[PDB]
RNA sequence: GGUGAAAUUCUUGGAUUUAUUGAAGACUAACUACUGCGAAAGCAUUUGCCAAGGACGUUUUCAUUAAUCAAGAACGAAAGUUAGGGGAUCGAAGAUGAUCAGAUACCGUCGUAGUCUUAACCAUAAACUAUGCCGACUAGGGAUCGGGUGGUGUUUUUUUAAUGACCCACUCGGCACCUUACGAGAAAUCAAAGUCUUUGGGUUCUGGGGGGAGUAUGGUCGCAAGGCUGAAACUUAAAGGAAUUG
RNA sequence: AAUCCUGGAUGGAACGACGAA
RNA sequence: UUCCUCGUGGCCCAAUGGUCACGGCGUCUGGCUCGAACCAGAAGAUUCCAGGUUCAAGUCCUGGCGGGGAAGCCA
């Protein structure tokens, strides 16, 4: 039977969405059935930033940031300890944590 | 078995029969 | 023949599949203000001391 | 990985940093700093003339390093070598471009992105592809959460922008354009022209690239380095 | 005061490249990888290997005359991962701790405007 | 290099890597969302031309011209076919390296056809909202796309105007959504799957236990691949749907 | 009275079972 | 019929004149687990038959046994 009304995705009025590729397994998944995350991170880490500031000329600088948008297929997202699995009542919860 | 492959088998056998009947016709 | 002494300041948790390893954040006695996260094989307390054969390495922290 | 190679040689020491020499890089006078850094070449033999091996070099360096100010911290500038006079090699402007960190920082969702690009030539018979970028903003008193445009606003904005750049380049030679770029007056003009159409935050221009240069004309170059 | 180079870390999975140049990039110094400082093919990627590579290029730059360095960290990019590998930040910390100075880190992973096609199929790299 | 790990493979003839350019062809990131248009299939760089279309507004016009529709006609993803072109990437086949008890499978490296285009065929799909179209009525709530109305509302212009962008109230139309069940339903669930034993608004199509079988035969279309149409013999007591606890 | 800050991953092999109830 | 070649553990196969002879599968035993697969391990040979050379023949030489291949043409 029907597990979901959205059926997996966000296709209401479209027909076709012109998919993308999972960055882990290269699987062609539609852009709406995918899972988009955004890994906004500092370039180095929390640890070595002190060493870098110590060894840096140009003080006060910025520590710029690396921004990469991630798409995963369902299978890879579930393997990688992401959207894992939920109860029938909490499946309807559509907001993040 | 999978209905897709069973279908593929019927299609192959149809092809077989079609030509072995063309042998006479 | 260089080695580095490091004082334990914080025990984080156990690690390794069989639990025979412990993550600890230490404080270098010499060249203080430096804190590094390391694995340990045996039992360990806070304020124990470690002899790092090499100081420029930290473990993948379990977070 | 070390002792893995089957064969190093199909058919079957001289360390070179004694064989090399250092040069220091001079930028034009449309920059509060000239001393960019240093480079390397081999010693000028008789069959090489290292000047020509070093002529067509390109070096990208930050505008904040050329001006001192960290306001122009993203804003990388590519400089092309064009002449050498005794170990103080001169450069000229080759093209600008932003940092990916700043660009992706601009690019946030639930706002509309606008882009323009024009292919204009200058007074000094250069040809440039100037890129412009802009982003919608969420006004004050605004309650809805995305601030998208109606896609004819976008075409009008792009028309305006392209006309502005074609106007402001024709008349600017190359250094005139560099000194128009650096203070970011163009962005102010775009905002003053588009405020009557749509808000438009983050109207930093974008990378600019040369396509084809005129003849060398060493005099115009040495006019810069005083 | 400071003589600047450019470090160009390319930190993929399966390997890590530290190799440093003048500001122009045409003239290069001290290209060393992780697989030159380890013998597995399995630890070519690892932070220890990258750290050793960075130590070597720091030594060579210092014995040339270079004192500071700009950084351009990179992944395989293109159609491939675009997330940097493990041994990039390690090499960075290493060449910082060795005695060099740093200026203007940047990430220069080559990104497409939806270029050609990823490999694996539409069903993916199965395993 | 690639991998879970390796190996095939490339490398002192300088591989990988760096910088500078050039060419080719494909693609159109991030913006890109419970957002838009389209009869559907489907459609995402810019600008220009060409013709079209929906909604909105209208104290304009005809005046029942309409709804659904065997026959019959147009478009119809991808794959595929013919002929030219182009042929960078990926890559049914195939070849190889491994894995394995075997592995002509998964993984890796190559790689033809195809992938793109033009002219012409095909006429299918989980072509799915698995929900026919037209129409009326029936509960609350907010958000949003497009148009429109009103407001001494906010901001920018030239303090000021008219604009434009926002705010509030309302409205027509659309993609949808949330909550409840008065109701319906076998239930899962449904503002339509309701107004159906208190059984009739209008119309088209399809189905009648499971297999055999979408098979055989005969027609028809097609270059073919195949499509549309489509049995019987024989066989069987259960197949199946939704939920329940293990 | 001094005082700038952070969160984060994968990782091989594992065939089969008379029906009756 | 002639010429050439072959014969080795239950099967396939290798051998420098120089150890009652190498390998793989099969078989037997034990272990993991009921069986496979896997891990450890064993045993099994008159090297087709009869003679000869040599200190010694699986091997080197003559004869037979059986298997295979090539040739058997001009008319
Ligand atoms: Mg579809
Ligand atoms: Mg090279
Ligand atoms: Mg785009
Ligand atoms: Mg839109
Ligand atoms: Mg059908
Ligand atoms: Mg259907
Ligand atoms: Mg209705
Ligand atoms: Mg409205
Ligand atoms: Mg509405
Ligand atoms: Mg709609
Ligand atoms: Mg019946
Ligand atoms: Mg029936
Ligand atoms: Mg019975
Ligand atoms: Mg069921
Ligand atoms: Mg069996
Ligand atoms: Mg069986
Ligand atoms: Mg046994």
């Amino acid at each position: 039977p029907k597990k979901r009304a959205s059926n997996g995705r966000n296709k209401k009025g479209r027909g076709h969405v012109k998919p993308v590729r999972c960055v882990n397994c290269s699987k062609s998944i539609p852009k709406d059935k995918a899972i988009k995350r955004m890994a906004i991170r500092n370039i180095v880490e929390a640890a070595a930033v002190r060493d870098l500031s110590e060894a840096s000329v140009y003080p006060e600088y910025a520590l710029p940031k690396t921004y990469n948008k991630l798409h995963y297929c369902v299978s890879c997202a579930i393997h990688a300890r992401i959207v894992r699995v939920r109860s029938r009542e909490d499946r309807k919860n559509r907001a993040p944590p | 078995m999978r209905a897709k492959w069973r279908k593929k088998r019927t299609r192959r056998l149809k092809r077989k029969r079609r030509k072995v009947r063309a042998r006479s016709k | 023949t260089p080695v580095t002494l490091a004082k334990v300041i914080k025990v984080l948790g156990r690690t390794g599949s069989r639990g025979g390893v412990t993550q600890v954040r230490v404080e270098f006695l010499e060249d203080t203000s430096r804190t590094i996260v390391r694995n340990v094989k045996g039992p360990v307390r806070e304020n124990d001391i470690l002899v790092l054969m090499e100081s420029e390495r930290e473990a993948r922290r379990l977070r | 990985a070390v002792g893995k190679n089957k064969r190093l040689s199909k058919g079957k020491v001289v360390d070179p940093f004694t064989r090399k020499e250092w040069f220091d890089i001079k930028a034009p006078s449309t920059f509060e700093n000239r001393n960019v850094g240093k480079t390397l070449v081999n010693k000028s033999t008789g069959l090489k003339s290292a000047s020509d091996a070093l002529k067509g070099r390109v070096v990208e360096v930050c505008l904040a390093d050329l001006q001192g100010s960290e306001d122009h911290s993203f804003r990388k500038i590519k400089l092309r070598v064009d002449e050498v006079q005794g170990k103080n090699l001169l450069t000229n402007f080759h093209g600008m471009d932003f940092t990916t960190d700043k660009l992706r920082s601009m690019v946030r969702k639930w706002q509309t992105l606008i882009e323009a690009n024009v292919t204009v030539k200058t007074s000094d018979d250069y040809v440039l592809r100037i890129f412009a970028i802009a982003f919608t903003r969420k006004q004050a008193n605004q309650v809805k959460r995305h601030s998208y445009a109606q896609s004819s606003h976008i075409r009008a904005i792009r028309k305006v922008i392209s006309e502005i750049l074609t106007k402001e380049v024709q008349g600017s030679t190359l250094a005139q354009l560099t000194s128009k770029l650096i203070p970011e007056v163009i962005n102010k003009e775009i905002e003053n022209a588009t405020k009557d159409i749509f808000p438009l935050q983050n109207i930093h221009v974008r990378k600019v690239k040369l396509l084809k240069q005129p003849k060398f004309d060493v005099g115009a170059l040495m006019a810069l380095h005083g | 005061s400071q003589v600047f180079g450019v470090a160009r870390i390319y930190a993929s999975f399966n390997d890590t490249f530290v190799h440093v140049t003048d500001l122009s990039g045409k003239e290069t110094i001290a290209r060393v990888t992780g697989g030159m400082k380890v013998k597995a093919d399995r630890d070519e990627s690892s932070p220890y290997a990258a750290m050793l590579a960075a130590q070597d290029v720091a030594a060579k730059c210092k014995e040339v005359g270079i004192t500071a360095v700009h950084v351009k960290i990179r992944a395989t990019g293109g159609t491939r991962t675009k997330t940097p590998g493990p041994g990039g930040q390690a090499a960075l910390r290493a060449l910082a701790r060795s005695g060099l100075r740093i200026g203007r880190i940047e990430d220069v992973t080559p990104v497409p405007s939806d270029s050609t096609r990823k490999k694996g199929g539409r069903r993916g790299r199965r395993l």
